[PDB]
Protein backbone atom coordinates (compact mmCIF):
# COMPACT_ATOMS: atom_id res chain seq x y z
CA UNK A 1 0.00 0.00 0.00
CA UNK A 2 3.02 2.32 0.20
CA UNK A 3 5.78 2.58 2.78
CA UNK A 4 5.63 2.98 6.53
CA UNK A 5 7.87 5.48 8.32
CA UNK A 6 7.82 5.37 12.11
CA UNK A 7 6.85 1.72 12.64
CA UNK A 8 8.84 -1.52 12.79
CA UNK A 9 8.04 -4.90 11.25
CA UNK A 10 7.64 -7.87 13.59
CA UNK A 11 7.51 -11.51 12.51
CA UNK A 12 4.36 -12.22 14.52
CA UNK A 13 0.60 -12.32 13.95
CA UNK A 14 -2.26 -10.83 15.96
CA UNK A 15 -5.93 -10.01 15.49
CA UNK A 16 -5.09 -6.58 14.25
CA UNK A 17 -6.09 -3.16 15.55
CA UNK A 18 -5.46 -0.44 12.93
CA UNK A 19 -5.74 -1.48 9.25
CA UNK A 20 -3.18 -0.26 6.73
CA UNK A 21 -3.23 -2.14 3.45
CA UNK A 22 -2.80 -5.48 1.70
CA UNK A 23 -2.78 -7.75 4.72
CA UNK A 24 -0.78 -5.40 6.96
CA UNK A 25 -2.08 -3.91 10.21
CA UNK A 26 -0.55 -1.79 12.97
CA UNK A 27 -0.88 -1.49 16.73
CA UNK A 28 0.60 0.34 19.71
CA UNK A 29 2.29 -2.46 21.66
CA UNK A 30 5.08 -2.76 24.22
CA UNK A 31 7.39 -4.94 22.11
CA UNK A 32 9.40 0.79 25.89
CA UNK A 33 6.31 1.51 23.78
CA UNK A 34 6.29 1.89 20.00
CA UNK A 35 4.25 1.42 16.84
CA UNK A 36 4.68 -2.01 15.23
CA UNK A 37 3.49 -3.43 11.92
CA UNK A 38 2.71 -7.06 11.14
CA UNK A 39 0.70 -9.41 8.96
CA UNK B 1 -11.23 -40.70 1.35
CA UNK B 2 -14.60 -39.14 2.22
CA UNK B 3 -16.87 -42.08 1.46
CA UNK B 4 -16.26 -42.15 -2.29
CA UNK B 5 -16.96 -38.44 -2.81
CA UNK B 6 -14.13 -36.85 -4.80
CA UNK B 7 -13.35 -33.48 -3.19
CA UNK B 8 -9.88 -33.17 -4.75
CA UNK B 9 -11.00 -30.38 -7.10
CA UNK B 10 -12.53 -27.84 -4.70
CA UNK B 11 -9.82 -28.50 -2.07
CA UNK B 12 -6.57 -26.49 -2.32
CA UNK B 13 -3.51 -27.61 -4.26
CA UNK B 14 -0.17 -26.86 -2.55
CA UNK B 15 2.07 -27.16 -5.63
CA UNK B 16 1.48 -23.55 -6.71
CA UNK B 17 2.37 -20.71 -4.28
CA UNK B 18 -1.17 -19.26 -4.21
CA UNK B 19 -3.21 -21.76 -2.18
CA UNK B 20 -6.15 -21.90 -4.57
CA UNK B 21 -8.08 -24.85 -5.98
CA UNK B 22 -8.76 -25.80 -9.60
CA UNK B 23 -12.19 -24.17 -9.79
CA UNK B 24 -10.96 -21.02 -8.03
CA UNK B 25 -8.13 -20.76 -10.57
CA UNK B 26 -10.69 -21.09 -13.38
CA UNK B 27 -12.76 -18.32 -11.77
CA UNK B 28 -9.74 -16.03 -11.39
CA UNK B 29 -8.60 -16.65 -14.98
CA UNK B 30 -12.09 -16.12 -16.43
CA UNK B 31 -12.75 -12.75 -14.74
CA UNK B 32 -10.21 -10.34 -16.19
CA UNK B 33 -9.14 -7.29 -14.20
CA UNK B 34 -8.72 -3.63 -15.12
CA UNK B 35 -5.19 -3.57 -13.56
CA UNK B 36 -5.78 -0.53 -11.36
CA UNK B 37 -3.35 1.22 -9.02
CA UNK B 38 -3.76 -1.08 -6.03
CA UNK B 39 -0.24 -2.22 -6.92
CA UNK B 40 2.16 0.70 -7.43
CA UNK B 41 2.64 1.64 -11.09
CA UNK B 42 4.20 5.13 -11.08
CA UNK B 43 7.61 3.70 -11.98
CA UNK B 44 6.14 1.87 -14.97
CA UNK B 45 4.91 5.16 -16.46
CA UNK B 46 8.08 7.03 -15.47
CA UNK B 47 9.74 5.32 -18.44
CA UNK B 48 8.26 6.39 -21.76
CA UNK B 49 7.78 3.15 -23.72
C1 LIG C 1 -10.84 -37.00 -8.49
O1 LIG C 1 -10.93 -36.36 -9.78
C2 LIG C 1 -9.66 -36.05 -10.39
C3 LIG C 1 -9.97 -35.33 -11.68
O2 LIG C 1 -11.37 -35.17 -11.86
C4 LIG C 1 -8.86 -37.34 -10.59
O3 LIG C 1 -7.58 -37.01 -11.13
C5 LIG C 1 -8.70 -38.07 -9.27
O4 LIG C 1 -8.05 -39.32 -9.48
C6 LIG C 1 -10.06 -38.31 -8.61
N1 LIG C 1 -9.90 -38.94 -7.31
C7 LIG C 1 -9.99 -40.26 -7.12
C8 LIG C 1 -9.79 -40.73 -5.71
O5 LIG C 1 -10.23 -41.03 -8.04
Amino acid sequence: AGCLIGAEYVNNSYECDIPIGAGICASYQTQSQSIIAYT
Amino acid sequence: YFGGFNFSQILPDPSKPSKRSFIEDLLFNKVTLADAGFIKQYGDCLGDI
